[PDB]
């Protein structure tokens, strides 16, 4: 999922 | 199509291929240089390969195309803090914590855990 802030918007 | 190559980009970093997804980044520019998103998720591409000078530029790049970017202020206060610009830092992981509460997102305990880490340096340069 990659909600984390240090991950690219997309 | 710019899309294509950020969403390219994406799959990339997933896959820690930090320095391919930062190269397709740049083809998404290329295709369309007024887009903020792609200088922000180069920017974190930067940080992960420790390249702290050309992640500042990208956020800058990105503040002049969105000044409510979340993301860039939070990048470009990460460069703060690996400079030891602690102040500079604080206020702008505080000013992306501020946008994020403002834009209703969000990413869990990311920011107040970035702030306390660099509360601590500021401190511990002081002592």
């Amino acid at each position: 999922a990659c909600s984390s802030i240090w991950c690219p918007d997309g | 199509s710019a899309q294509e190559l950020k969403e390219q980009g994406n799959r990339l970093f997933v896959g820690r291929k930090y320095p391919e997804a930062a190269a397709c980044y740049g083809r998404a520019i290329t295709r369309n240089p007024l887009v903020a998103v792609y200088y922000t998720n180069r920017a974190l591409c930067y940080l992960k390969m420790q390249q702290h000078e050309q992640a500042l530029a990208d956020c800058r790049r990105a503040l002049e195309l969105d000044g409510q970017s979340v993301k860039a202020h939070f990048f470009l206060g990460q460069c703060q803090l690996e400079m030891e610009s602690y102040d500079e830092a604080i206020a702008n992981l505080q000013r992306a914590y501020s946008l994020a509460k403002e834009q209703r997102l969000n990413f869990g305990d990311d920011i107040p855990s970035a702030l306390r880490i660099a509360k601590k340096k500021r401190w511990n340069s002081i002592e």
